[PDB]
């Protein structure tokens, strides 16, 4: 009966604590590496359904960055499969949770998921299995590294200027404001640069799955432009701590350029409306307040 | 020392003193014989008093005097360490004397070492801090006195009928000095680095904290019904419960002070410290985890909801989720039974499965942020933007206060008017269930036409009436008012205003059986600093009825110029000073409110002014 060795053994494995005894137990209770995947998929299985109702609601692509608590789990389910030495079912299994991390929008998921494992040894360690098992398959070889991973220099860029901030505050105290704001405004002109620079392609490779490029493309579309419109309120939002003569032009001459756009938008409101909605929301504000 | 056949002290001090408490406990020992229980717990308990104050004096002394060389190594120490706090004080033999007082000898003292205890290191010093407080606060009271007398023989513990509470010597100072060192103390451990020898110091204090509650509802007797119609000392010190206990509890842990985390827990009644202990665990060692999944189904909600406190309060969350299977649907149990000390923690764990909590921020950008004003405004954003840079004149937090107070005076009426107007087009109307009645109810319905419109009105006008209605923004409307733009009058006229705030909020107290609400709303203002800022008035007890700050001037700015019946108001505030009177000297009542107000504003290092009121320029 598969189910009720599923059950029993995945219940087994839970109540023996204590990560060595879990990691040899587990380790030795594999031969074949295609029906040893079974015993382990019920232990994957309780992994998944006790967090299964905290897991975040996202399984397309929106606002949901950076790991947490509910994601380790999930990345723990894989890990049993590791341990196990199930590189047969594992080179599969790495590409099936990437695919999931890309569709609900989780680039911060993968990238942790891409230091913890990498597809590229899974399937190199493949072919050498189907020399012991002989089960036809066809030449699945990779060499992926990260290259999805601009994000790192993002928090990089932040960091800099957050430690003059506090250095900056202990120079503050009692001694010469304005040599301060000279420093905190190269820090500011330095890191907005470093963010722009570094580039991660190395070899060029991709999960070991074709027709993701455009997964990948819109992943990019919420996020990054989220982000770039959060910048452009920045400047404004820096623009507010030090007292400082002129230098306002600047800001009204941007918020003068940002007019000239050049995808189209008005095109599509032609195509369908909410321009008119915009125009009914409006007249509500004003009946209320003008 | 005075006597016919008393000599002024003979021999070694210890001998005379021995032949003195001899004579004390001979007094003792006759009313345990003969009078024991014919005599009220009051002035027997003074003989008692004697030994507590002998035993620490001595010991403090004595330790120092072993060798003669330690003696001279000590006033060398002990005077330098005075000198990096900027004070002066050695001792040797000026020490020993032994005034009669219950703790007050302990508390001297204790202030004394933790003040010259930052820059010591001497181990005489050290050590002399230890016996100092354990022979006199923990010693002198439970085991050399409870246990030892009468729990044995001559009786009557501070839990028979006394003065109206306890007996005569102890009076409401001494339970606010118990709160404050609660907090210093634990602070201090902390200080020195090595937490692990100042259990004991900690152990005494809690001890002392429950011994006490314990005899207030013995006094009395049975349950809570006399202290909930009338707020004493039984929640005086689990103020700074919560967050202080779970915190404490967590350092100790992992530096393996796990004892320590037992004691403080068990005397104030949670599993939550010893549960903590056995689980601090990664998870290692199968036996052991097993045994607490067995104590899931033993105890299905108490030992269960104690365990969550630890996990989720701390987001050791990998032990919660998987380690523990049958302990999700537990879990929800959790959220569906809170209100003693599971609200606090149970709504992290809400926001936490959901992932997101940014909702905050938007509706903050529209409103903090000078970036959509108005519907028809336009300049708004560059005004708003100036305005916040200036008052960027101070450091931090606290703002260029004169700056402040131009804009503000104008800005509060506004949005006072605004507020009830918001209400009115609804079909609301606000109004108190004893202010109900008379010439304030009509007067404030003419008024309702008037508060849709815009116009600047008086400050004194705006506190007076704003006090009397409901509604939490409402009653913020007074505070507000006089903290910053109160200082643009007079010191008395600022006084007498805030007097009058205070006062309507005793009448609403007083009429219901509801005894903390006056407590929150003095702890309140500490916490928003307002002493600091512009300069507030510091709640006071001697600041609730003023009456000694007659000006004309409030006479014609309150009551001169706003429209309300003059034959009411005066019979309200005859009403307002007897009711601040009633609080302020009724045994329970006058306990609840010292402890409260001193032990905040010593955490903040406050000082209650009746001037300036600057506790910060």
């Amino acid at each position: 009966n598969e189910s009720d060795c599923l059950e029993a053994c995945s219940f087994i494995l839970s109540s023996l604590e204590d990560p060595q005894v879990r990691k040899k137990q587990i380790e030795t209770i594999n031969f074949l590496r295609l029906p040893a995947s079974n015993i382990l998929r019920r232990t994957t299985q309780r992994v998944f359904d006790e967090t299964e109702q905290e897991y975040s609601p996202s399984n397309e692509i929106s606002i949901s960055f950076d790991v947490n608590n509910i994601d380790m789990h999930l990345i723990y389910g894989v890990e049993w499969l590791i341990e196990g030495k199930l590189y047969v079912d594992a080179v599969h299994s790495i590409i099936a949770l990437s695919r999931r991390f890309l569709l609900n929008g989780r680039v911060k998921a993968l990238e942790q998921f891409m230091e913890r494992n990498n597809i590229g040894e899974i399937c190199k360690n493949y072919e050498l299995e189907k020399i012991a098992d002989n089960i036809s398959k066809d030449e699945n070889e990779d060499q992926f590294l990260e290259e999805i991973t601009q994000y790192e220099h993002l928090i990089k860029g932040i960091r800099e200027y957050e430690e003059w901030q506090k250095s900056v505050s202990l120079l503050s105290s009692e001694s010469n404001i304005p040599t301060l704001i000279e420093k905190l405004q190269g820090f500011s002109k330095d890191t907005f640069e470093l963010i722009k620079t570094f580039l991660v392609d190395l070899t060029s490779s991709n999960f070991a799955d074709s027709a993701d490029y455009e997964i990948l493309y819109e992943i990019r579309a919420l996020y990054t432009p989220f982000l770039l419109m959060e910048l452009h309120k920045k400047l404004v939002e820096a623009a507010k701590l030090l007292k400082i003569p002129k230098f306002i032009s600047e800001a009204l001459a941007f918020t003068s350029l940002v007019a000239n756009e050049n995808d189209k938008i008005y095109l599509l409101f032609q195509s369908s409306g909410k321009l008119k909605e915009y125009l009914d929301l409006v007249a509500r504000t004003a009946t209320l307040s003008n | 020392s005075n006597g016919k056949y008393i000599p002024p002290m003979l021999n070694t001090l210890g001998q005379h003193l021995s032949v003195r408490k001899e004579f004390f406990q001979n007094f003792l020992t006759f009313v345990a014989k003969n009078f024991n229980y014919k005599i009220s717990p009051e002035l027997k308990l003074d003989l008692i008093e004697k030994f507590e104050i002998l035993n620490c004096c001595i010991k403090f002394n004595s330790i120092i005097r072993q060798s003669d060389v330690l003696n001279d190594i000590w006033e060398k120490t002990l005077s330098n360490y005075n000198l990096t706090q900027n004070e002066h004080l050695t001792t040797k033999t000026v020490v020993i004397n032994s005034p009669d007082v219950f703790p007050v000898i302990f508390k001297q003292f204790l202030n004394h070492v933790v003040f010259v205890l930052f820059p010591s290191q001497n181990q005489n010093f050290k050590l002399n801090v230890t016996n100092l407080i354990n022979l006199c606060f923990y010693d002198g009271i439970l085991e050399e006195g409870e246990k030892t007398i009468r729990y044995e023989l001559l009786e009557l513990d501070p839990m028979e009928v006394d003065t109206s509470k306890l007996p005569w010597f102890i009076n409401f100072d001494y339970l606010n000095c118990i709160n404050q060192c609660f907090f210093d103390f634990t602070f201090a451990c902390e200080e020195e680095g090595s937490l692990d020898s100042y259990k004991e110091g900690l152990l005494k204090i809690v001890k002392i904290l429950y011994y006490q509650f314990n005899q207030f509802k013995i006094w009395i007797n049975t349950q809570p019904v006399k202290s909930v119609n009338a707020n004493d000392n039984f929640i005086n010190i689990n103020n700074l419960y919560d967050d202080n206990h779970l915190d404490w509890n967590h350092v100790l842990c992992k530096v393996n002070l796990k004892e320590q985390c037992i004691q403080i827990a068990e005397f104030y009644k949670d599993l939550s410290g010893l549960v903590q202990t056995l689980q601090t665990l990664d998870q290692n060692d199968s036996t052991t985890v097993s045994l607490y999944e067995t104590f899931f189904n033993e105890f299905p909600k108490e030992f269960s909801f104690t365990l969550f406190e630890y996990l989720i309060k701390h987001k050791k969350l990998n032990d919660l989720i998987f380690r523990f299977p049958q302990q999700h649907d537990v879990l929800i149990q959790f959220f569906q039974e809170s209100a003693p000390k599971y609200g606090h923690v149970a709504w992290i764990q809400q926001i936490l499965d959901g992932s997101y909590a940014d909702a905050m921020n938007t509706l903050k950008n529209i409103t903090v942020d000078d970036s959509k004003k108005g519907e028809s405004l336009s300049e708004c954003e560059l005004h708003l933007n100036v305005a916040k840079l200036s008052s960027l004149l101070v450091e931090k937090d606290n703002l260029d206060i004169n700056t402040l107070r131009k804009i503000q005076y104008n800005l509060d009426t506004i949005d006072a008017e605004k507020n009830i107007s918001n209400k009115l087009k609804k079909g609301e109307v606000q109004i108190c269930k004893r202010f109900k009645n008379g010439s304030i109810r009509e007067v404030f319905n003419i008024l309702v036409e008037e508060l849709k419109s815009t116009t600047v009105v008086n400050l004194s006008d705006l506190v007076e009436l704003y006090s009397m209605l409901d509604d939490e923004e409402s009653l913020f409307i007074p505070l507000r008012l006089l903290s910053v733009d109160g200082n643009l009058l007079n010191f008395e006229v600022k006084k007498f205003l805030n007097a009058l705030v205070w006062r309507r909020i005793v009448l609403l107290n007083a009429s219901n059986e509801g005894d903390k609400l006056l407590q929150h709303i003095v702890k309140r203002v500490f916490d928003e600093e307002l002493p600091k800022n512009n300069d507030f008035p510091l709640p006071s007890v001697d600041l609730l009825c003023d009456k000694s700050l007659l000006t004309p001037e409030y006479i014609s700015e309150t009551y001169g110029r706003f429209p309300i019946d003059q034959n009411a108001i005066r019979e309200e505030i005859y009403e307002e000073i007897s009711q601040v009177e009633t609080l302020n000297s009724d045994n329970s009542l006058e306990i609840k409110l010292h402890s409260t107000i001193g032990s905040v504003a010593k955490e903040k290092n406050y000082t209650i002014n009746y001037e300036t009121n600057t506790v910060e320029y």
